[PDB]
């Protein structure tokens, strides 16, 4: 029996700045036990500021990337060259995975960018269309292995202040560019480690008000 | 939803400094059956292009078919047909995964796996994989079937990244194809000694070469070998 | 007379009457000029206004990045055009990764005008286009008729009183054509050429609306304080 | 399928189909709608011309679309059905989607609806008919009427008339009817349809038809001779 | 949903239905009424599929509220139970059959006799002095079988609808929390609201 | 999930957990539950995210376009029905959605349950998702009309609290409503990690728990 | 006969060109575009007494932050203003957000041109499409048969339409006051009107981007009108 | 195109009037005549065929009177082939009623049926009207016995006494002179027969010329039964009245 859906394995990261976000994805992709290519960009910029990842089945994957792109031209046809803020983007991705309810986008989706008021934003999707804005997503293959760290370093959670013994909090104070770019770097740093599919290299793109600036890192390879 | 009947094997390809090389032999299987012996799955488009195709074969000459036709309808009011607007690698690739894509979103897919090996305008390498499942992706070594389990650690021995395209001559290139051939058919049940291959330089333009086959082979160890654990004669 | 009742009627003379009628609907639209030299293409046209509270009717539109046309007759039919344009440049791009050639847009606009000339019920289109693009050939200017007719030029101008921007074209087609790597200049000429077809009314700031194309220079349009530097 | 254009514009922007319509609607019976205070009726003429009639069986001028809503009309008879059949459907069909009985604005914007579609739609005719729709919203002691014609435009009533010599009835509305004091109780606004219907009629016989309706889908026809009871009290009145 | 009974009388018609709805491990109602008044003199009870049952009643009595005004007539609960008949068998064989078992109770004003239909989601239609869908007839057609009277008045006949309902509670593993009693007779339906 | 809602003398409650998983894993420890409909208005979610999210947004669009053509608010009971027949269109088609639909119109406050199957039913409290039975036990015996808007919505706090603790695919935080005539009105975020060490302290309860 | 889609020889559609002529005959509806808002009155000729006038709607809500006003067959508009409702609220579905003045008046005149032998001729019915969205701020749209769509500081269309614009050419200037603009909707509608404009045969509205899209009542109205009429006697 | 040869049947004429509609009414008014009568025990269906001929098989031909079911009858005035397009439709409508209420249908929602049909083809399709002009006698248990008439414009009423097709006018006002609400069928079926007598064109009315038939109780017990009248009974109907 023919089966229309594949695993093509990678694994993505989006973090929301106070005025800025980055959405960072590893370049490995792969079938089975076997590797298809070191270097096949993953997060793609869809202009209007903003980034977008579509994990998990590459050719779906492909599909709507390809999909939103062509929904922000129209956006600038139809509606006299408008930007397309990014919570109008998440609206418009969610009607775009559920025309295929019962034939899904077998993906995990994030976009990120910046919000009307300037302030970092990032948003993420389930295959079928459930969205919803948040400060920290990882997703794909090893995006339980991540979620939890970030947990941990981005918003503090179990962290509380000495001395008071689990009665005081540790403060929930904001976190630069260079800070997340390091977190960012030892999460797939970490991932690689003990995830067979995440290596060989990181792709981060970062957005802020003056645009989408893109960096690389080289993982292990093995 | 159907089965493969008549298949091909392995397509294995590479980049080198000045363009890219193709290869894939000349069986067309009937399951265990080595059936067909002079079947050509390297299929030129333009001087420019070359399809590589794995898979059902029925399939490859349907899509042999479309290619002719692609070329056909180009230079339909075109002037330049030959020329500015002549069909590049990135067009024809792009046109096979858009069929590839649709034909498994209808459940009825071509069996295939493709590999597009040119030289664009600008003389940039193009090398890029395209499946049934409508799956893409490019990287300085591509292989299909058993060449991406057997051939690709062998060729990315000589071009392990991006930076060692310029390092790679067209002769290591070439040697390193031929050699990965000789290994699939020491190794691959449903391959054969005779076989295709294919060059796309930016400077000489395409070279096809036919009835090549698979030489300095190694064999003569196997007299030493007797039994499978305590015989002696 | 008795055979312009409809589109599927030839006259005794073999004329299409209801072609014709479409094509009388061009003259009494406000005029456009297009011109082109080996680097960039360049649209200049006169907006139209109903009255002095009304906005001055949009008379270019954009198709591609590459590509876009200026208007002269029933607006509407232009949107129509220029959205099955925009179309067929996006098929383009997204099933062979290729960038439509100007010259096959004119073949595409030709057809699909044509079938609303040979059938019954429907009517021909009542606009005049001017294509301009920039592709692997170069620079490109089209001229399209409702006709059907299709027509690649250096420079042209359509719409009322464009015979006057027309014959200054003819004139100067060895001096604009020459004007590589200088989009300034080349819109200079353009507002030169579109300024033989004014006659009481001059170019204002709200009035007169510019496009280019070019190597380096993807389809913007012009209007408002943007083309003062012009005037 | 038959596509043709009947309805069309002409040079002095008319719609002569729109307006041949109306003219089917001036041969039509004379119909009349009066609200009070506390009620609604709805008066029809019946044309004498016709006799060895079977009253018992013959289709009659006021339709119920609703429990709580009636429809009368003037024109054609034939053409009158069809937008009864799709009132009553569409009345259903809202309470089954929406758990709420048609307000009356609703019910007459849905006939007028039809009526409009049948004015710009291929290969047909628009209906030459107008109708009188009156009725009381669900929990609601405020009467409604409107009216509709072939256009497709309607509007709401003090009281209307529409039909043969409507025009003449109207005229007799217009100075008799008072807003700032509507008919008080039932009888004084059955008094008055009647009134406005023997300006035209002829006789006072079998020819006028009348239909009260009041709240919460209380809807009753008078008989013949309670309307007689009513013709008798007026011409004796007018008799001084 | 579960039990609906149903009992014919000398002078009307007795339609008892449980008042539990369950979804999941849950009973989200203790006080559901599974009927619809089709006319004045008409009821229909209704059991099976979650969200079917009450699709197909209010899609029936839309249907036989519009003849009524159609024709300023009450169809005969005979001309009723056949047009529902007729629904359920051309249901049967589309792509997705409607999975409804319904009683209609209604009280001829012609011939003054109360009636009693029985009609299963295939379309078969029963005309019957008691009835039942599902398992309620096995535990309660052997009390039916043996008190019931066709001269019964309607105070006897809630009486023997209460033993049914007492043996039901005794001998089925399955809270159905109690039943809402409906009577249709000559002066047309109402609803006891002490059982 | 767990989800629930009840009328009461002073309007309506509603609260829900913020819990999302895929399998064992948790992949969200805060996602929005209740959908804002329109200000007298609110919709809640549980099943499948996606399909709660299209059809409740759906519903509000529906629900908007009624208010454009009457000049009038949509009641509780005609908001409910559209939705359940928006679901009895995709039927055996494998949605998973189960909402309540509250509110407040004309006939008072009203609360609507309505699920995939096309179920559609009115009553005074109803609870949804895979710990709605540890919710019904504090709500059924703790429950009365008679009950202040302080004690309501510590109510709803209290009972998503016992699921949130008992279920292991319910939690995260609560998110509160209260619905009046004039509107609903948001009453916060509550992180549960937070609220059952406090509620442990302040009432008493949950004392197996050591801490 | 001849075609329904059929070109004049002097290059017009004849019905649309006819549909002109049917506006023409329309009851007058003018609007004002100002920098605090932009209002839009009507004229409701009512045709007798008896006609209750509060009935009477052609000054219609689309969304929130736009409204429309009618003139010509008005009950050609009720399907115009059902397409601009869906498509206004379709796009907040889509993109959560308002949707841009023109883009709605773009979406209501690609209807006008869908007629042939689609329905069977265009509309009889010209609309003024008035609203504010931030990025091109307070917008006053003229919407024709035509599928033309003109932008407007101020419109007049209907019968008393040429006569009405001629003033609104003399009195409209950019730093127009909301109460400013209302009075002089009034005294030109008061002006073209055949019968004595008051509170009940006349019909004011207004869009801000506070408070949005509102319909005047008649208690209201009658206070501008009553200003009006003072301040004239003024000199 | 097309539009050239397009009659255009459906439209109004300046006065309000549907041309087709109209002129199908004067084909019909030179038909054979049909007239229904409705008395308290029974309906009486009499019509008169058109200019015969000694070589037609009258005891096998029917161009009047028409069965429907067992309770319903037609007579018929205008076009045949027409009418038995309209009478096979109304045969199936009867049918499916039956079907799905297992009652026999009413008289006047079986009229209404065929009168919206014929209304139809007036308002829409671009098609000619059907030139008929029908006499519906029928019984049901709700009004008992009950005459209708329909015409081409779809418009149906009842009647107590009425005629279609030719010298209308003069055969409704012998028929509204003669008539009583107490009248029997014995008596419904002479005033038939004296009124064709008189209106006819031909030089005499003979057995041969007419079509009869009656609905009546007069069937052994609660029950109606129709009599469609073979040629000798209309024979021996003519010589009792006083005819022949
Ligand atoms: C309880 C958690 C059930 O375990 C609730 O019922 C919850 C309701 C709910 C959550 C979020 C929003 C609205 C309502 N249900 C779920 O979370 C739901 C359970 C479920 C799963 C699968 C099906 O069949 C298709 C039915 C019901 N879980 C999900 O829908 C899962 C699939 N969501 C995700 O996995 C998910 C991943 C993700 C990543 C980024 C952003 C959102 C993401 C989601 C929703
Ligand atoms: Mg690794």
């Amino acid at each position: 029996q023919f089966n229309p859906y594949g695993d093509n394995g990678g694994t993505i990261l989006g973090i929301a700045g106070e005025d800025f976000a980055v959405l960072a994805g590893d370049t490995r992709n792969i079938t089975d036990y076997s590797i298809n290519s070191r270097y096949e960009p993953k997060v793609f910029d869809c202009g209007d500021n903003i980034v977008m990842s579509a994990n998990g089945f590459a050719a779906d994957g492909d599909a709507l990337v390809k999909r939103f792109k062509n929904s922000v031209k129209w956006y600038h046809f139809d509606h006299n060259d408008k930007k397309l803020s990014i919570n109008s983007a998440a609206r418009n991705i969610q009607h775009l995975l559920y025309s295929r309810r019962f034939f899904p986008y077998y993906v995990y989706n994030i976009i990120a960018g910046l919000d009307e008021d300037g302030k970092g934003a990032v948003y993420s999707f389930d295959p079928v269309g459930s969205y919803q804005r948040e400060q920290c997503r990882a997703g794909g293959a090893a995006a339980s292995l991540i979620m939890p760290f970030l947990d941990n370093q981005v918003n503090f959670k179990n962290q509380y202040e000495p001395g008071t013994n689990g009665k005081v909090k540790k403060p929930l104070k904001y976190l630069s560019v260079e800070e997340v770019i390091k977190l960012v770097r030892d999460s797939f740093t970490s991932a690689t480690e003990r995830h067979i599919q995440v290596g060989d290299g990181l792709e981060i793109l970062i957005v802020t008000k003056d645009g989408v600036r893109k960096e690389f890192y080289e993982l292990k390879r093995d | 939803t159907q089965q493969p009947i008549v298949t091909g094997t392995s397509v294995i390809s590479m980049k080198y400094d000045n363009g890219v090389i193709i290869a894939a032999d000349n069986l067309g299987s009937y399951g265990s059956l080595l059936r067909f012996n002079g079947v050509e799955r390297l299929i030129p488009v333009g001087d420019n292009t070359v399809v590589g195709i794995s898979g059902d074969i029925s399939d490859m000459q349907h899509i042999e078919r479309l290619l002719k036709d692609l070329v056909t309808e180009n230079a339909y009011d075109n002037p330049l047909a030959d020329a500015e607007e002549a069909l590049e690698p990135s067009y024809i690739f792009e046109y096979l995964a858009t069929v590839m894509y649709q034909r498994r979103s209808k459940m009825n897919p071509l069996w295939n796996a493709i590999i597009v090996a040119g030289v664009q305008s600008n003389g940039d390498q193009f090398l890029r994989y395209v499946n049934l499942l409508g799956v893409t992706y490019s990287s300085p070594t591509l292989a299909t079937g058993f060449g991406a389990h057997m051939a690709n650690p062998l060729l990315r021995k000589v071009v392990d990244r991006e930076s060692d395209i310029p390092k790679t001559t067209v002769q290591v290139a070439e040697e390193a194809i031929v050699n990965a051939m000789r290994v699939l058919y020491y190794r691959d049940a449903r391959s054969s000694r005779n076989f295709s291959l294919a060059i796309i330089d930016k400077n000489t333009g395409l070279t096809f070469k036919k009835n090549l086959q698979v030489e300095n082979m190694k064999w003569d160890f196997a007299k030493d070998i007797k039994g499978y654990g305590t015989q002696k004669i | 007379n008795n055979y312009d009742g409809d589109t599927v009627t030839f006259s005794p003379t073999g004329r299409l009457f209801q072609v014709e009628y479409a094509l009388e609907a061009i003259k009494q639209g406000s005029v456009t000029v297009g011109l082109r030299s080996n680097t960039h293409a360049v649209l200049v046209a006169l907006k139209r206004n109903a009255d002095e509270l009304s906005s001055y009717q949009k008379k270019i539109i954009k198709c591609d990045e590459h590509m876009g046309l200026s208007l002269a007759g029933l607006a509407p039919d232009a949107r129509v055009l220029s959205n099955y344009l925009r179309q067929q440049c996006n098929y383009s791009s997204l099933v062979f990764n290729r960038k439509l050639a100007v010259e096959r847009a004119g073949h595409l606009l030709c057809d699909k005008a044509q079938k609303n000339t040979q059938s019954y019920g429907g009517r021909p289109y009542g606009v005049g286009l001017l294509i301009i693009g920039y592709d692997k050939s170069g620079a490109h200017l089209l001229e399209f008729q409702p006709s059907g007719n299709v027509t690649e030029l250096y420079g042209t101008a359509i719409g009322a009183r464009s015979q006057g921007a027309k014959t200054y074209l003819e004139r100067t087609l060895d001096t604009f054509i020459k004007i590589d790597g200088n989009p300034d200049e080349l819109i200079k000429a353009g507002v030169e050429a579109i300024s033989q077809s004014l006659r009481d009314e001059s170019l204002t700031v709200d009035n007169l609306s510019i496009a280019i194309v070019g190597k380096d220079t993807p389809f913007t349009i012009y209007d408002g304080e943007a083309v003062a530097k012009y005037i | 399928g038959y596509d043709r254009a009947l309805s069309i514009f002409s040079p002095d922007g008319h719609i002569f189909q729109v307006e041949y319509a109306l003219e089917a609607v001036k041969r039509g019976t004379c119909a009349v709608g009066v609200k009070g205070k506390n009620c609604v009726v709805l008066g029809c003429e019946r044309r004498s011309t016709l006799k060895l009639q079977d009253t018992r069986i013959t289709p009659s001028k006021v339709s119920k679309i609703d429990s709580h809503v009636v429809l009368s009309f003037s024109g054609l008879n034939a053409d009158s059905r069809i937008l009864i059949e799709k009132a009553r459907v569409e009345a259903q069909s809202h309470r089954l989607t929406l758990e709420d009985p048609v307000t009356v604005e609703y019910l007459t914007r849905y006939v007028a609806g039809v009526q409009q579609r049948y004015t710009q739609s291929g290969g047909v005719r628009p209906f030459g008919v107008s109708t009188l729709i009156a009725g009381f919203d669900p929990r609601d002691d405020e009467p409604k009427l409107y009216q509709t014609e072939p256009s497709g435009i309607y509007s709401s009533w003090s009281a209307q008339t529409i039909g043969r010599n409507s025009k003449t009835v109207r005229e007799f509305l217009e100075k008799n009817y008072d807003r700032k004091e509507p008919p008080a109780t039932v009888e004084e606004c059955v008094k008055l349809t009647v009134r406005s219907l023997l300006e035209v009629v002829q006789t006072g016989a079998k020819n006028i038809e009348i239909t009260v309706v009041k709240p919460d889908s209380d809807i009753v026809a008078l008989s013949s001779e309670e309307i007689n009871q009513y013709v008798t009290q007026i011409e004796q009145e007018k008799q001084e | 949903m579960d039990i609906i009974l149903g009992i014919r009388v000398q002078d009307s018609v007795i339609l008892a239905s449980s008042k539990a709805v369950t979804r999941g491990i849950s009973v989200l109602k203790d006080s559901d009424d599974k009927t619809r008044q089709l006319s004045p003199h008409t009821l229909m009870s209704f059991a099976g599929e979650a969200g079917d049952t009450v699709q197909f009643a209010e899609y029936i009595q839309a249907n036989i509220q519009l003849y009524s005004i159609r024709e300023d007539y009450e169809l005969s609960p005979q001309a009723v139970s056949s047009f529902v008949r007729q629904e359920l068998a051309k249901s049967i064989r589309s792509r997705r059959p409607y999975q409804v078992n319904v009683l209609i109770g209604g009280y001829d004003k012609k011939k003054n006799k109360p009636e009693l239909y029985q009609i299963d989601y295939l379309g078969t239609k029963v005309e019957l002095p008691y009835g039942a869908h599902g398992y309620s007839g096995f535990y309660t057609f052997s009390l039916l079988d043996h008190h019931y009277r066709p001269d019964m008045t309607t105070e006897e006949g809630l009486d023997l609808l209460k033993l049914c309902v007492q043996e039901l509670e005794k001998r089925m593993p399955m809270d159905f929390k109690g039943v809402i009693v409906k009577i249709v007779d000559k002066d047309g339906i109402r609803q006891v609201d002490d059982f | 999930t767990t989800t629930l809602a009840f009328k009461f003398q002073h309007g309506v409650i509603v609260a829900v957990d913020s819990r999302a998983t895929a399998g064992s894993y948790i992949s969200s420890l805060r996602m929005n539950k209740v959908i804002e409909i329109n200000p007298y208005l609110l919709g809640t979610m549980s099943g499948c995210a996606a399909d709660c999210q299209y059809w409740e947004r759906l519903l509000a669009k529906e629900c908007r376009l009624y208010y454009l053509r009457n000049g009038e608010r949509i009641s509780v009971s005609a908001a409910s029905k559209l939705l359940s027949n928006m679901m009895l269109q995709y039927r055996g088609m494998g949605l998973s959605m189960g909402s309540m639909i509250c509110g407040w119109d004309k006939k008072g406050p009203g609360l609507y349950y309505v699920d995939d199957n096309g179920t559609r039913l009115s009553g005074q409290m109803f609870s949804t998702g895979s710990g709605n039975t540890y919710a019904y036990g504090v709500l059924d015996s703790n429950y009365k009309w008679d009950l202040s808007v302080e004690d309501a919505l510590y109510l709803g706090k209290r009972s998503i609290l016992a699921a949130a603790h008992r279920d292991a695919y319910s939690g995260g935080s609560v998110n509160l409503y209260h619905v009046t005539e004039d509107g609903w009105i948001y009453h916060g975020n509550h992180d549960v990690g937070e609220l059952f060490w406090k509620v442990k302290e302040e009432e008493g309860s949950f004392n197996n728990v050591i801490g | 006969d001849r075609g329904v889609s059929t070109f004049s020889p002097e290059g017009r559609l004849f019905q649309v060109e006819y549909s002109l002529e049917a506006i023409k005959l329309g009851s007058t509806a003018i609007g004002i575009a100002t920098k605090e808002g932009v209002v839009l009155g009507v004229e409701k000729r009512a045709t007798s007494p008896l006609l209750e006038s509060d009935s009477i709607e052609k000054i219609v809500e689309i969304d929130r932050h736009i409204g429309c006003a009618m003139s010509g067959l008005t009950a050609d508009a009720r399907s115009m203003i059902e397409h601009a409702r869906t498509a206004a609220v379709t796009h907040n579905l889509y993109y959560d957000e308002d949707i841009n003045v023109e883009s709605l008046t773009q979406s209501v005149c690609d209807l006008a041109l869908r007629f042939g032998e689609l329905m069977s001729r265009p509309f009889g019915v010209a609309l003024l499409i008035a609203g504010h969205d931030a990025d091109d701020g307070y917008q006053l749209f003229h919407a024709e048969p035509s599928g033309t769509f003109y932008r407007y500081n101020a419109k007049a269309i209907g019968s008393g339409s040429e006569g009405a614009q001629a003033e609104l050419l003399n009195e409209w200037h950019s730093s127009l006051t909301l109460k400013e603009a209302e009075l002089l909707v009034l005294k030109i509608l008061k002006q073209v009107m055949e019968e004595k404009l008051d509170e009940n045969n006349a019909q004011l509205s207004c869009i801000t981007k506070q408070d949005g899209f509102k319909i005047y009542d008649n208690e209201k109205t009658a206070e501008l009108i009553k200003e009006l009429k003072e301040k004239e006697a003024a000199e | 195109g097309s539009r050239r040869y397009d009659s255009r049947t459906t439209i109004f004429s300046p006065e309000g009037r549907l041309y087709q509609v109209e002129y199908a009414l004067e084909s019909i008014s030179h038909a054979g005549t049909a007239i229904g009568i409705m008395a308290s025990d029974g309906i009486v269906l009499a019509a008169e065929r058109k200019v015969t001929s000694t070589l037609l098989e009258q005891d096998t031909s029917t161009e009047k009177l028409y069965k429907l079911n067992d309770k319903i009858a037609v007579a018929v005035a205008g076009l045949t082939a027409d009418a038995e397009i309209l009478i096979n439709t109304a045969r199936i409508h009867a049918q499916n009623y039956l079907k799905t209420y297992n009652e026999d249908i009413p008289v006047e929602i079986l009229v209404r049926r065929l009168s919206d049909i014929k209304q139809g083809y007036t308002q829409h399709g671009g098609l000619r009207p059907f030139g008929v002009s029908f006499i519906y006698a029928g019984y049901d248990d709700r009004y008992g016995y009950q005459l209708y008439t329909s015409n081409p414009s779809g418009n149906y009423t009842g009647w107590k006494a009425i005629s279609v097709g030719a010298n209308t006018s003069a055969a409704q006002t012998l028929l509204q002179m003669d008539y009583k609400d107490d009248m029997k069928v014995d008596d419904a079926i002479e005033l038939a027969l004296k009124t064709l007598s008189k209106t006819t064109d031909s030089s005499a009315l003979t057995y041969d010329r007419l079509e009869f038939a009656t609905i009546r109780k007069g069937a052994n017990d609660g029950e109606v039964y129709q009599k469609i009248f073979k040629p000798q009974e209309i024979k021996d109907i003519l010589v009792k009245t006083g005819i022949t």
